[PDB]
């Protein structure tokens, strides 16, 4: 009747469980906590060890300092879907885990980054703006970011007029600036890592192909350390309104825990989840019934908002603050409310200096 | 070097092991052993434990996997293991051996299996043979349906034959509420073929509202990949007769064979990495706490285990862990409700045992072959297959395909064309014409 | 490439043309002198065009 | 083009129903039944499209 949780602290620890005591007056089921653990295998055994110390109906992930979500959150993922348990990850945006077929029983409170493909959708509709170049890179979140791009233009009959992918780590684009120099379109839109970003700002406004015209659209990663150092102004990056706030997502993770777990209480044929992954083998033959529960549950009212899961797991109906870089520095320009975009009274600059939004788009003369 | 032959639950006894002594194994430079563990409890701790004390007790580099169960966690378990320990790892016979795509980076797991575009190439090869060029795609939102309809488009762009490609559906299947809309879009599959892509529990219902709608019966045809089979002897008494599917060789290929190939594929790697770039012929074995295995470098190794020959065999893998020429199966749906081997597939090939397809208005017709009347020509070298005035023409004696014409030919494609009726035509074998000889005829 | 001189019929048409729509243009030869179809490549079996 | 019988007296037979009825390729069909057969007949033919 208990629940999981694996955080980077031990004040995240003592948080949840304060939250889920809170939750309780509103059973005697009693919260559970483990920290990370530097190596992946120790990670995977002392999740095992937990499973099996008591039966857990849900498990909560969090991500620690140095995140490298690649493997921080797999194994505890890994380890859950043997016995078909649902795992709630926190902060992680890398869009491998909405896929099925790896990941089975996951659900996201935030958002992937492929979904902010869909927030450079309004932008296009309210600039009019229908000829764009994409920087995707070569890795399954790149991949991802370019399908949904894609999927999304193709509703009104208009593609991307020309998109280019670069081995990850390069540290030679020049020839793909080159390419894309000369192709009449202005609006530029990139999707790459930190390093990736940073690499690509270097070699890139050396050519002139920052000032006229040369709409930049980027999204959360790209304006953040290194690569924020090296970005241009005027670039119209995404941030997340409550992407940092770890508190806030353990509270609603575990309201809506309690309430899927108060809704099927009323179910019958509630098998008890094995306690212990020594010696059991056979599936919870409920976690996909509980997994649908958890799913489709419209919560009232949490700290981050309307919380609503999508058919993937993934967070919905999330809200986008834009960024616009100017003098070294970054303003809030407007809202983006899951649906649509809203601006604000500030003034919004652009690349070349120009207060109108240039047209992106130049027309060549001269034919072959 | 040691390779670690790891089974789980029922399995081969060690003669198995008597054919990894008594091979080219031995006699090669490798010398290779080989350490056989069984194992009953199939749980992660304690896979991984094993994994652990086998690398920490013993001096091993490779490790060749096969379980019992149908669990698909094995695999992204086995996965997960070879991206942290850097070690390869072979995945058959079992959960292990199912295809996983998108695997971790750095990660050097392989496992026995095909990937969806060898299927859907293996399909169209089905489908040509018999000459199907009308069909429709079904689909799911399930992962993979994209890179299925994008291999398949891709295919039929590519080809000077004729397809037809009518309609595809998405089958969205998410929304409760919108029982109706299945309905509503399957009334769209006036094409014979359907090529339906989906799970089985999904496969189940989207049949059963086929069958509803009327698009079960003796005029259309589908065909499924492996995944709708799913296991052989479980048919959920509503998959129509007939049904087409393709599947890996699990009846001519034994546990051991599997056993000795995963034992070859490990030796040839490290013979030809002990040749060519003789630094470090093997790295050593390695604990807990591996960050220190930089030294390993075995990406070097990495290349080289995509290229094995074994006598001639083409072993090579790929570079995202499924091998480049497996062995596939054509599988059939019989009368009582059982599945049977019709063809298999070869490199490039197609060794299909059936020439008509058995399933009241469908009757065989001979035919001889004359100067201005019955013109057997051979199949059009660009496309493969005959055109526009040439039909398909059979040629017993295992058959050869001829595409005859001429002016018989047009009179009985006239003729089929206003009594609606269809044929297959096939040439004779012995007699001309035909006369009595010691009171039979022939001919 | 090496840099010749044309004219013609053709050449007239594109002159009228371009100083009817305001556009500039640089003019050369194809290379396989072939006004092009639809053939199959030996490798890949990739049909494309020439 | 074709003429049909539909005897619903034997309903072990309803899958063919949905069956003989998805050939009247003419847009003409000229029904002819009571009005319970009638609405049932529709229904089907609804369902086949
Ligand atoms: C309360 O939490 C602790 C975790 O330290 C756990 O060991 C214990 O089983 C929990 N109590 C109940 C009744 O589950
Ligand atoms: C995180 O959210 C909580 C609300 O529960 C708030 O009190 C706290 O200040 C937030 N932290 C940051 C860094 O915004
Ligand atoms: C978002 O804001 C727009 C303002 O134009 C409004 O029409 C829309 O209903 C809002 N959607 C949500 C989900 O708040
Ligand atoms: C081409 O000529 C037109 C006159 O019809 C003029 O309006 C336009 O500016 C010219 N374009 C140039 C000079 O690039």
């Amino acid at each position: 009747v208990n629940i999981g949780a694996v955080l980077s602290t031990r004040k995240h620890e003592q948080m949840f469980r304060e939250a889920v005591n809170q939750a309780n007056k509103r059973i005697q089921l009693n919260a559970t906590s483990v920290t990370h653990k530097p190596n992946a295998i120790q990670m995977a055994l002392s999740v095992c060890e937990d499973l099996i110390s008591s039966q857990v109906y849900a498990i909560l992930v969090s991500h620690p300092p140095t995140p490298n979500d690649h493997f921080t959150p797999t194994p505890v993922s890994y380890t859950a879907g043997f016995y078909r348990i649902p795992v709630l990850g926190l902060t992680t945006r890398m869009s491998i885990y909405s896929d099925k077929s790896i990941h089975l029983s996951f659900l996201r409170t935030v958002p992937p980054y492929s979904h902010q493909s869909s927030v450079w959708f309004e932008m296009m509709r309210v600039y009019s703006w229908n000829h764009i170049i994409l920087l995707v890179s070569d890795d399954h979140e790149g991949r991802a970011a370019q399908k949904r791009l894609e999927t999304l233009l193709e509703e009104r009959e208009s593609k991307a007029e020309k998109v280019l992918q670069f081995d990850p780590g390069t540290k030679n684009v020049t020839a793909l600036l080159m390419e894309a120099k000369e192709l009449e379109a202005r609006v530029i839109i990139l999707s790459a890592s930190e390093d990736d970003a940073a690499t690509v700002y270097r070699a890139a406004a050396m050519l002139n192909m920052t000032g006229s015209g040369y709409v930049w659209l980027v999204g959360e990663r790209e304006i953040s350390g290194n690569a924020l150092r090296y970005a241009p102004d005027g670039i119209l990056g995404l941030q997340l309104i409550n992407g940092k706030n770890e508190s806030a997502h353990i509270s609603d993770a575990v309201g809506v825990v309690a309430q899927a777990v108060h809704e099927l209480l009323e179910k019958e044929n509630i098998t008890d989840p094995p306690r212990g992954c020594v010696g059991n083998t056979n599936i919870w033959k409920t976690g996909p019934l509980f997994k649908r529960v958890l799913m489709s549950s419209k919560y009232a009212d949490g700290v981050t908002g309307r919380v609503e899961f999508n058919e993937d797991g993934d967070r919905k109906f999330a809200n986008y603050s834009i960024m616009n870089l100017q003098n070294r520095k970054l303003v809030q320009v407007g809202i983006y409310n899951g649906t649509h975009v809203i601006p604000n009274d500030r003034k919004i600059i652009w690349p070349g200096g120009e207060t109108e939004k240039p047209r992106g788009y130049q027309m060549s003369t001269r034919l072959k | 070097i040691g390779i670690a032959v790891i089974l789980v639950g029922t399995s081969d006894e060690v003669a198995i092991k008597d054919a990894h002594e008594k091979d080219d194994f031995h006699h090669l430079s490798v010398v290779p052993r080989v350490e056989l563990v069984a194992m009953n409890e199939t749980d992660p701790k304690s896979i991984i434990t094993r994994i652990c004390d086998l690398m920490s007790d013993r001096k091993i580099q490779g490790v060749v996997f096969a379980d019992d169960t149908d669990q698909e966690a094995i695999a992204q378990i086995l996965d997960f293991i070879s991206a942290q320990t850097l070690t390869p790892i072979l995945g058959i016979h079992g959960g292990s051996s199912m295809i996983m795509a998108d695997k971790d980076e750095s990660s050097m797991f392989f496992q026995f299996g095909p990937s969806i575009e060898q299927q859907a190439s293996v399909m169209l090869n089905i489908m040509e043979e018999y000459d199907w060029y009308i069909f429709s795609i079904v689909t799911t939102y399930f992962p993979g349906y994209q890179d299925f309809v994008n291999k398949i488009r891709s295919t039929i762009e590519n080809s000077f034959v004729g397809w037809e490609l009518e309609e595809v559906l998405l089958l969205d299947m998410s929304l409760d509420d919108g029982d109706s809309k299945i309905q509503n879009q399957l009334k769209k599959l006036q094409s014979p073929i359907i090529l339906l892509y989906c799970t089985k529990e999904e496969a189940t219902y989207i049949f059963e509202v086929a069958n509803s709608v009327g698009l079960t019966g003796y005029g259309y045809t589908w065909i499924v990949p492996s995944l709708v089979a799913g296991d052989t002897d479980t048919v959920p008494a509503e998959f129509p007769t007939g049904l087409i599917s393709v599947s890996y060789d699990e009846w001519d290929y034994g546990l051991p064979a599997r056993v000795r190939d995963g034992i070859a594929i490990i030796t040839t790697a490290a013979s030809d990495m002990l040749s060519e770039h003789s630094f470090i012929p093997e790295p050593k074995s390695s604990c807990y706490n591996t960050h220190e295995k930089r030294i390993y470098q075995s990406n070097m190794l990495n290349r080289y285990l995509i290229n094995v020959t074994f006598e001639g065999r083409n072993l090579s893998f790929s570079e995202d862990g499924y091998q480049m020429h497996p062995k596939l199966v054509i599988i059939l749906l019989n009368k009582e409700r059982k599945w049977e081997r019709v063809g298999k597939w070869k490199d490039k090939s197609l060794q299909m045992k059936y020439y008509v397809w058995p399933r009241d208005d469908h009757l065989s017709i001979v035919t001889l072959e004359e100067a201005p009347f019955v013109i057997v020509e051979s199949v059009d070298p660009l496309s493969g297959t005959c055109m526009r005035n040439t039909v398909p023409c059979q040629k017993r004696i295992g058959y050869i395909k001829k595409c005859c014409k001429g002016f018989c030919i047009d009179i009985l494609k006239k003729i089929s064309k206003s009594v609606k009726f269809t044929y297959d035509l096939y040439l004779v074998t012995n007699g001309k014409h035909g006369k009595k000889i010691n009171g039979t005829w022939n001919g | 490439t090496v840099p010749q001189c044309c004219y013609g019929f053709c050449i007239d048409l594109l002159i009228k043309l371009a100083r009817t729509m305001n556009f500039t243009y640089e003019v050369h030869l194809v290379a396989d002198g072939k006004f092009g179809t639809q053939e199959r490549v030996n490798n890949s079996n990739k049909k494309e065009w020439n």
